[PDB]
RNA sequence: AACGUGUCGCGAUGGAUGACUUGGCUUCCUAUUCGUUGAAGAACGCAGUAAAGUGCGAUAAGUGGUAUCAAUUGCAGAA
RNA sequence: UAAGCCCAAUUAGUGAUUGCCCAUUAUUCCUUUGGUAAGGGCGGAAACUUGGAGAAAGUGUAGCCCUUCCGAUGUAGAUGUGGCCUGGAGGUUAGGACGAAGCUUAUGGCGUGAGCCUAAGAUGGACCGGCCUCUAGUGCAGAUCUUGGUUGGCG
RNA sequence: UGCAAGGCCGGAAAGAAAUUAGAGGCACCAAGUGGGCCUUCUUCGGUAAGCGGAGCAGGCGAUGCGGAAUGAACCGC
RNA sequence: UCGAACCACCUAGUAGCUGGUUCACAUCGAAGUUUCCCUCAGGAUAGCUGGUGCUAGUAGAAGUAUUGUGCGGUAAAGC
RNA sequence: UGGAAAUGGGGUGCCCCCACCCGUCUUGAAACACGGACCAAGGAGUCAAACAGACGCGCAAGGGAGGAGAUAUCCAGUACUUCUCUCGUACUGAAAGGGAGAUGCAAUGCAUCUGUGGUGUGCACACGUCAAAUCCGUUUGAUUUGCCCAACACC
RNA sequence: AAGUUUGAAAAGCACUUUGGAAAGAGAGUGAAAUAGAACCUGAAGUCGUGACAAAGACAAUGGAAGUACCUCCAUUUCAAC
């Protein structure tokens, strides 16, 4: 939409909102991010505090697949057991059998108290996670 | 599941009838009992009654001052 | 060209906002430790008391209702 | 067919023309506000021509009232007359200068038969 | 001015605009609806040409490699010499009756070929191969 | 007539910029009620409707449960269950397995929040259906729902100012943690400062 | 992409009593020393020469394309919304109209006309061919010479009987399988008196679902929840229970 | 008074505007890519009457083949 | 023997006030407009003649209707407008050889204005208006602007 | 033990610092501006200035109206 | 055309510099100062200002006085 | 007045008295500062991307695709789509890596819901208060929603 | 640069006579020649002559406020408010 613009709204204003003293120029405060340490240093040091440095060691060939560890908490396990799959979790005394990596979620983090007793099968599991489940009628199982 | 006060929020701005000609906001309504474009005078939306000699009906009887003229039209013009 | 003119009248347009009262940002922090390490432990007990005082309430308010 | 009563006094009659409008056969008799920094009109000297204020607004009770009472309403065909006939005291039709002659007679016939005043007519019959 | 904006990093400094001087280096997909129709028209027209053969060949299940995907199964190209030998078919003759052959896969786990060796003899069951 | 009273005018949001035809019905409902009644509720529930969409923060059923459990612990224990009104909309909470039979009145519900209520034993209402039950809003527990912790509100600030735990606008999360955000890069943004 | 820039001109310099713009170079020709490739000048480059990598096509969330088609059919069952928005349904026997699916059987159209009199929906069909006029204003020189109204569309379950109805002017032919907004609500106005062959309501419960079940085809799509069920917000502001707690007046 | 104004009617110049649009531009698509067997290019030519252009090459505004039917058209001429 | 200067005066030592003239100030009166400023109605009744305490549940208008308070200048700038306008699209309503666009104006009117509508053309000859959305190559007096044309100086 | 101290606390407490009480508090986004000048009061530098540099407030800029014949600034407003 | 020719192209070269930047009304409405900058014809940052607000707000109000209670070393004075 | 006046308009001229050429840079423009014969048509914040804020809408611990296919249809559109990806529900460390419920007994164990206090809508509570009558303005307890401040715990 | 885009049709002004012939005046064509090939519309600008307030210059213009006279412009009354 071009009618929904202010230099179309402010025809006849003679400056489209850029003033008479300081005339709208082309690039006049540097061009780009220029001057981050010279004349825009007060902007960078103050809205971008950590910019302009080096830190840590270099990981040359970084592959995000071997460094892939999605996480789910204990209070979010119910997100993987349908009410029908939990309808068998009511009868027969059969604990739910949750398998994380099929839904994503390599690692199992222990946050909150687990609402429903189940047995999760996760590649990775926290110490407090490994302990809340095994003391809530459940069991963590390590896979892969 | 759709009442008349919702059938008026949808049409308040546009219709076959709204006939905004200048700033007048008349209406070619069935219920021309006032010719306005208000939420109470248009029987196309509601179950309301228009004002002609048959007086077709679907209160709000501004038909009083709307049928007196309707008959006096033909009288004062039959020549 | 230093002027200071119009500045006192600029500071009084949107007003020279009064200071925040003491119950704002009264973080007794960075202050002298042996005080705040005691004004800490007494907060822990006074919270165990605040939690306990609500425990009888509800339980008194249940049976006595 | 007769109007309804009003108080039709008007604030200003001389139109607001732009400034230096006569000195140039190019400018228009159509108010554009002078954006000039030191124009005498914008900074409102004495013998300068005025600038449209909110202060010139007509009385709302008599705003849009044609000198014959009868606030105006454009009419294109005889069926739009019936849509006006209920306000034939408050509104008056105005045929639209593109309605040809064959249809303009079919209207001015119906108006008198409806007492719906038209701002247009008086061809050996008003 | 600037202020509390994300440092832009826009990467449009290499004459991509097809201006009056530069030929431009932009790829606009104004033809993808024509191409979707174009391919499905070849596809549906290649299918009645190859008929009664299936348009797509047979591809095996293979395990997507990394730890992110290792639990996801996928259709790889060709089977192996192994599944074909463990199902009878000569990989020279499998590659001519719709079965797709891959002389590079290594059958690292017997688990793997077992899903595919048996997957052949499903095809080799429901295939007529009427002679010429 | 010198005043000084030029900036004391507050922006109240007279109307709504919403175009939803089912909330302009609730607004005309709650101008009638908010105007021609002595109800403190109807006043308050009317400014919250004309309020914008970013300001009507959603309350999860968790928040609704817990605060309705903090009401229902001090009642006549047989008096009534007040109606949890939220002028935003209700979202399910997979961190609350068991939900009480509480009546709720929201402009909207998640498809998983409506079923979680109705499965629990409560009935989720509307506002054309609450104007029939306590239109004055007797026995109704009006609720906002947290709008802090919102990712917009925690960029608000500078992030390079001492005592500013705001998040810089940076797509690359591992871009700006260098000089200025390190104690060993000639200055570290002072994590605390009395204000 | 090189229009209006096709000359090889350079400003003469701020030393000659003319403007400072690139001026055509040469002689004999009338363009010699004329203004070159600016907004101002003839054969002069446009401002912001339009580009084909403009954003021509929009995404729309599926749930908004469905819940726009949903709320466009809801209006096709509200005869007040159809009388407004311009469809002549004064003596239509019912809205939403439904017709016994003996219509994929019409194979000539002299009878498919005699159908539209059986419903008096030939009124909305004659307002479409009476309103056939040359377009106004450079639509006519383009390929949009004529303009009609949108007429009552006949929604089919299949594509069988489109033969008797293809040539009638007006009377859109739609398919239940793919309800098409911009036809079910053209000009952005909900309305469009529709005809709904009998075999076309069969699927609407199936292809859209109910307020409590997902559809057969729009998968995971259930009808939304009405923000207020007693949509008659006025008939409760004049209710007995509200008047009891109103605030009394005094004058 | 004359001249100079100035408003109006009528004229002249001017060629805007509108209306039209066998052109442009843009987008997409279906197939096949010149030359030593002398190409592309340009040169000169050719019509009853032809300057340009289009077409053609001393078989020259076209010859042949098929396939169509009675014109071409400024006006000769011509089954 | 001031119409100068310095002091006073203000209807003349008779009895206690404003000698007198000028403003975009003040007071008061109308009218606009904003405040979302307060209210009251927010569908049918009577004061001698009509208007409204019967015009619709409403940001915004030709305001839903009244009436009440208060403010009202302004460059850069910001913002709003049921706000103005040009080209085109999707809708709707509608004109046109019984004369459309255009064009002319001592053609009025009406809007504060942008502008709109009308009439009348010894104009024009075939297209096009209103409204809701959409859209943009959308508003020009001024750039030693660009192009075309004319003109003065000037017979 | 109890004083005193901190974080608290309930029982209890009222005024026999004027005025306006023209509503407090934050928050977000974004311009424009970043050449000022004059002036009152005082005062640094200079022979001096319609000078340069300051402090204070007011102005002009950005603003007319009224009158000092005349004047960006003075006097009223 | 020469203290670096001419043509075409890169190229619409860059310009903190100069000129211009097209409707109305309404609602408000400033700044030439702070600090930093090879900075002083420009920026960035605060202040000024607008819009949108959120919020229980006669209060955490005040370019004001009073009352108490501190502070100071200029005028005058005194050598 | 009875069929041409009377008003309103607008055209012209005149009287009175008001009024300094516009745009522009600038603290300051009538300037002896700059640009300015006239008119016509052109003529200047635009598109793309990446962001953020606001606002509109959808769904919401999920949201959404894209590419592609699939197969019904004039249809470059509309309709459908598992699959995947994407953003995020979890943060942190330079890295190896690690990874947040609360309460009571304990210094891990067992029942396993705002975490604390404070400032704090609305409603229910009783509390009286000129109060037409008794519904509401006053208020005090209860829970306090959002928000904020303080300091717990935990990663 | 340049749409000759006259008109539906060239029906493209025969012919008379003024002119040395052009051109003009007449006719005539056609719905229009006030569509006559430098042709649809035909604007602004500037100019011409006719009229006028026939005014009246002592810069133009403009502002407010009147008045003079003149305006098929609107409205209203035209046995009445
Ligand atoms: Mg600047
Ligand atoms: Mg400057
Ligand atoms: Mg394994
Ligand atoms: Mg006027
Ligand atoms: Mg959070
Ligand atoms: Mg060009
Ligand atoms: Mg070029
Ligand atoms: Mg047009
Ligand atoms: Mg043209
Ligand atoms: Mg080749
Ligand atoms: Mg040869
Ligand atoms: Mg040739
Ligand atoms: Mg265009
Ligand atoms: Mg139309
Ligand atoms: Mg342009
Ligand atoms: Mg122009
Ligand atoms: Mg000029
Ligand atoms: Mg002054
Ligand atoms: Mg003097
Ligand atoms: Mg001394
Ligand atoms: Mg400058
Ligand atoms: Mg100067
Ligand atoms: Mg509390």
């Amino acid at each position: 939409p071009t009618r929904f613009k202010k230099c179309r709204h402010q025809r006849g204003s003679t400056f489209c909102g850029y003033g008479r003293v300081g005339k709208h120029r082309k690039h006049e405060s540097g061009r780009g991010n220029a001057g981050g340490m010279h004349h825009h240093r007060i902007n960078f040091d103050k809205y971008h505090p950590g910019y302009f440095g080096k830190l840590g060691m270099d990981h040359y060939h970084r592959k995000k697949n071997p460094m892939w560890k999605p996480t789910i908490n204990l209070n979010n396990l119910s997100r993987l057991i349908a009410a029908e799959e939990a309808a068998k979790a009511t009868k027969g005394g059969t604990l739910p059998v949750v398998d994380l990596q099929s839904s994503g979620y390599a690692k199992l983090l222990g946050n909150g108290h687990i609402q429903v007793p189940c047995i999760v099968k996760a590649r990775y599991v926290s110490k407090l996670a490994d302990k809340k489940i095994r003391k809530a009628g459940g069991a963590v199982v390590l896979q892969a | 599941s759709h009442s008349v006060d919702l059938q008026w929020i949808l049409v308040r701005q546009n219709s076959r009838f709204l006939q905004k000609r200048g700033g007048i906001r008349m209406s070619n309504d069935p219920f021309n009992n006032n010719g306005n474009w208000t939420k109470r005078h248009c029987g196309f939306l509601n179950e309301k009654a228009a004002v002609v000699k048959p007086a077709k009906g679907g209160l709000a009887d501004v038909s009083f001052r709307r049928a007196r003229r309707m008959a006096c039209i033909a009288s004062r013009t039959a020549k | 060209n230093h002027t200071n003119h119009n500045q006192s009248s600029k500071n009084h347009r949107n007003g020279i906002k009064g200071p925040m009262p003491l119950h704002l940002h009264n973080s007794k922090r960075g202050s002298w430790l042996p005080a705040l390490v005691n004004a800490r432990r007494v907060r822990k007990h006074n919270q165990k008391a605040a939690l306990k005082k609500r425990r009888e309430r509800i339980a008194a308010f249940a049976a006595k209702n | 067919k007769p109007t309804v009563s009003k108080a039709i006094v008007k604030k200003r009659t001389k139109r607001f023309t732009r400034h230096r409008y006569e000195l140039f056969p190019q400018l228009s008799s159509s108010w554009r506000k002078p954006r000039g920094e030191d124009s005498p009109v914008r900074r409102r000297y004495k013998g300068q021509k005025a600038m449209p204020n909110k202060g010139y607004g007509s009385d709302r009770a008599t705003k849009y009232i044609t000198p014959s009472g009868f606030r105006s309403f454009p009419i294109n065909n005889v069926e739009d007359l019936y849509m006006l006939v209920m306000q034939n005291r408050k509104y008056a039709g105005v045929i639209s200068h593109t309605v040809g002659a064959r249809k303009r007679k079919a209207i001015a016939r119906k108006a008198m038969e409806l007492d719906v005043r038209l701002a247009n007519g008086n061809a050996k019959l008003r | 001015p600037k202020g509390n904006n994300a440092i832009p990093h826009v990467h449009q400094k290499k004459h991509w605009n097809p201006c009056s001087s530069q030929k431009g280096n932009v790829k606009v997909f104004l033809n993808q609806p024509a191409q979707k129709h174009r391919r499905r028209r070849l596809r549906l027209l290649k299918a009645k040409k190859v008929f009664p053969r299936p348009l797509k060949a047979l591809r095996p299940q293979v395990n997507c490699p990394t730890v992110r995907h290792n639990m996801k199964r996928r259709l790889g190209r060709g089977f192996s010499p192994a599944e074909l030998k463990a199902a009878g078919l000569n990989p020279q003759y499998a590659a001519t009756i719709g079965i797709r052959v891959d002389s590079r896969r290594k059958n690292k786990s017997e688990e793997g070929m077992n899903v595919n060796v048996q997957r052949l003899k499903t095809y080799m069951s429901k295939l007529v191969l009427f002679p010429m | 007539d010198l005043t000084g009273i030029s900036k004391k005018s507050r922006v109240i949001r007279h109307h709504t910029y919403s175009t939803n035809p089912y909330i302009k019905l609730l607004i005309k409902l709650y101008k009638f009620l908010a105007k021609r009644t002595s109800s403190g509720f109807n006043k308050v529930v009317y400014q919250r409707l004309i309020k914008s969409r970013s300001n009507r923060a959603p309350i999860s059923l968790s928040r609704i449960a817990v605060v309705m459990k903090r009401k229902a612990v001090f009642t006549a224990k047989s008096k009534a269950a007040p109606i949890a009104v939220v002028v935003g909309d209700v979202l399910d909470d997979v961190r609350m397995a068991r939900i009480p039979a509480m009546r709720v009145c929201a402009l909207r519900f998640s498809k998983s929040a409506r079923q979680s209520i109705v499965a629990a034993g409560g009935e989720c209402l509307t506002f054309d259906q609450l104007a029939m039950i306590a239109p004055t809003g007797k026995n109704t527990y009006l609720l906002r729902g947290r709008k802090s912790g919102r990712e917009s509100v925690r960029h608000f600030g500078a992030s390079g100012v001492p005592g500013s735990h705001s998040k810089p606008y940076a797509t690359n999360r591992g871009k700006e943690t260098k000089r200025g955000r390190r104690t060993g890069r000639s200055y570290k943004r002072k994590a605390f400062r009395h204000v | 992409r090189l229009s209006g820039m096709n000359h090889s001109a350079h400003s003469w310099g701020t030393g000659r009593a003319v403007a400072r713009i690139p001026r055509i170079s040469g002689g004999g020709t009338s363009t010699s020393g004329a203004g070159a490739f600016g907004n101002m000048c003839r054969g002069g480059r446009m401002f912001a020469p339009t580009k084909i990598f403009r954003r021509w096509h929009r995404k729309i969330n599926l749930h908004q394309k469905r819940f726009a088609v949903v709320s466009a059919l809801a209006a096709s069952s509200v005869p007040s919304l159809v009388m407004s928005r311009g469809h002549r349904i004064d003596n239509v026997p019912e809205v939403p109209l439904v017709v016994e699916d003996s219509i994929q059987g019409y194979e000539k159209t002299k009878e498919a006309m005699a159908f539209l009199k059986a419903i008096a929906a030939i009124d909305d069909v004659n307002r479409v061919n009476d309103s056939r006029e040359i377009r106004a204003g450079r639509g006519k020189m383009r390929n949009r010479r004529y303009v009609a109204r949108r007429g009552p569309m006949l929604v089919m379950p299949n594509n069988k009987g489109t033969r008797a109805f293809r040539n009638i002017f007006g009377l859109d032919l739609a398919n239940v399988s793919a309800l098409n907004l911009l036809h079910l609500a053209p000009g952005g106005h909900v309305g469009r008196f529709v005809i709904w062959t009998k075999s076309a309501f069969e699927q609407l419960d199936k292809i859209f679902g109910t307020f409590t079940e997902a559809s057969a085809v729009k998968k995971g799509f259930t009808l939304p929840a009405p923000m207020l069920t007693n949509t008659d917000v006025t008939r409760i502001m004049q209710s007995e229970e509200v008047r009891r707690v109103l605030k009394p007046k005094k004058l």
